């Protein structure tokens, strides 16, 4: 079926354009960021489990040293101190003032250098040199094209 | 807010019409 | 060899044509997925938590910005011996058939998805007006292609940016029932 | 009594991710906000 | 039952916009914040507590 | 243009329009006809551009419409939310049961 | 195929026509909820 | 690095935990943390 003038009415924009194999290649400025975007995605998420999924800062006992008061521990601003249980039939009682606090979490270094140099990657590869304001748009390469 | 300062003369010319009213300009 | 059978040769050139909107048009459609969606892949409803960072738009908006506000048109100057005169009957028209939206959108797309994955398409057409036609009771206009990196093909080995020099372009279309239905409306189809 | 109970400290965990997290989002919390008075970060909102 | 002119009377204000699967897709400027908004809230919270 | 685009409705249906666009990336607006007797636009007729809340999903309009003004479409089907007194004073417009 | 009954040929363009008011419209309104109203989602009191 | 290696996590016996592992998974359940003081067949030694 014969259509109109003399070319095929189909006119393409391309970004970065270029044959290898003698395959042909092109790509927007979004490829050389999606590497780097994930890591940041990722240890994003994986820090997040790390503040969620994760036990919080509270005291290592026996149940000996607190028993018969375990009351005041609970989160009350009843009472004016913290008693411990100094005696037990069949020894005496060790109990060191609970010198013993779960640890808090802390997102490793690794994490934290990770996500940094992540991010930072990305935005290297994310300007086409783009230049001043007001002038050589780092779209010229792209405005031609 | 001046939108509503607009809502307030569709509310007043269409007032005085009703009661105030008392003017009419002819030419010659 | 020698195989007139026409669909035969049609289809053995597009199947000979998508072996490279293959290892190509594989990257190219899935940059616009790492964007106009979610950045994980392959991956659905797992339990462990996933979130987004997402730093890559805020250039992506920012170019597009940029090239929004660069608009860019023809231009048609004469010539080095044509009369000064030459072209404003052309532009005169261009510029006319050329001013509904379909022109400026056709554009922008392309242009968003130039930025993304690197493509972009509009094509031109033709029918008839009745009122109002830019002339000869016809008008052209410019409509837009979406995903032109998978829904345009058109390896004939063509070497060169602006697929001048290509003999093929195949383009398909996806749409729905009704479409289907005004589509084999127009054209004549069962 | 050489013990006392230790004080809350919000973890490092919830003080990195919150402050990462807020950065993270006025990152993409920008169209490519331009100068004042120029380019508004919305030129491409304005046209569409 | 007709109505007036030769156009259907409903203008359309788009975000960013665009197809994909041959579906169709838009969005505010809010979409992208969402998630870490909610980490802030959270851990806001979680810090509450 | 500039006469039945005065009122406060036309300013109107445009801001939560750009509100809408802006938060969720769409947002609306129509225009409709009927009679004025006093201080018409014109031929005892105005135009006027109304309001439309939750666009993305008031307004629908799968034809298929391959562009943003929604001009190539043929749908565009609206749907509208309303109080009991409403769907009685919209009943008497439109003469229903 | 042929069926001309009248609201079967409309309910089945806006029936066609919400299958995809669905996917994105989906996220869409949902915005409209990070926002004018509450972050938080899908649990109560 | 992240990705392929151990969070951080405390090093129990089986013993000092023991009755109680339930506490430790995550549970902001709980006032505070449980250790087995003892043990027959000698004088456990759970330093926390």
């Amino acid at each position: 079926q014969l259509i109109a003038g003399e070319h095929i009415p189909i006119v393409p924009v391309f970004g970065e354009w270029g044959f290898v194999e003698d395959k042909e290649v092109y790509e927007g400025v979004v490829r050389l960021t999606k590497d780097g975007q994930r890591l940041r995605n990722m240890i994003m998420s994986f820090n997040a489990d790390i503040v969620a999924r994760t036990p919080k800062k509270k005291p290592f006992f026996w149940p000996e040293q607190i028993a018969g008061f375990e009351h005041m521990y609970d989160g009350n601003d009843d009472y004016p101190y913290y008693l411990l249980n100094r005696t037990d039939e069949n020894s005496g009682d060790l109990p060191t003032q609970p010198l013993a606090y779960y640890e808090n979490p802390e997102v490793p270094q690794a994490n934290a250098y990770m996500l940094e140099a992540a991010t930072s990657a990305v935005k290297e590869v994310a300007t086409l040199g783009v230049d001043t304001e007001a002038v050589n748009g780092g779209q010229v390469a792209f405005d031609t094209v | 807010n001046q939108l509503n300062m607009r809502a307030d003369l569709e509310t007043y010319v269409f007032q005085d019409n009703l009661a105030t009213a008392m003017r009419r300009d002819g030419e010659i | 060899e020698n195989r007139l059978e026409s669909i035969l040769s049609r289809f053995d050139a597009d199947w000979t044509a998508s072996d490279e909107a293959r290892r190509e048009a594989k990257n190219d459609l899935f940059f616009s997925r790492v964007s106009q969606w979610d950045d994980w892949l392959s991956q659905y409803t797992t339990l462990q938590y996933r979130g987004q960072f997402d730093v890559v738009r805020p250039v992506v908006r920012k170019l597009v910005s940029e090239m929004r506000q660069n608009p860019i048109d023809v231009l048609y100057r004469p010539k080095d011996g044509a009369r000064p005169d030459a072209a404003d009957v052309l532009m005169g028209m261009y510029r006319t058939d050329m001013r509904h939206n379909t022109a400026k959108i056709a554009v922008n797309i392309a242009v968003r998805e130039q930025i993304e994955a690197g493509v972009g398409a509009w094509r031109l057409v033709t029918d008839y007006e009745d009122q109002s036609p830019t002339s000869n009771n016809q008008v052209i206009r410019r409509e837009p292609i979406h995903s032109a990196c998978s829904h345009v093909i058109w390896d004939s080995n063509s070497k060169l940016m602006d697929k001048s020099d290509a003999r093929h372009c195949t383009v398909i279309h996806s749409m729905s029932q009704n479409g289907w239905e005004d589509f084999a409306e127009k054209y004549d189809l069962d």
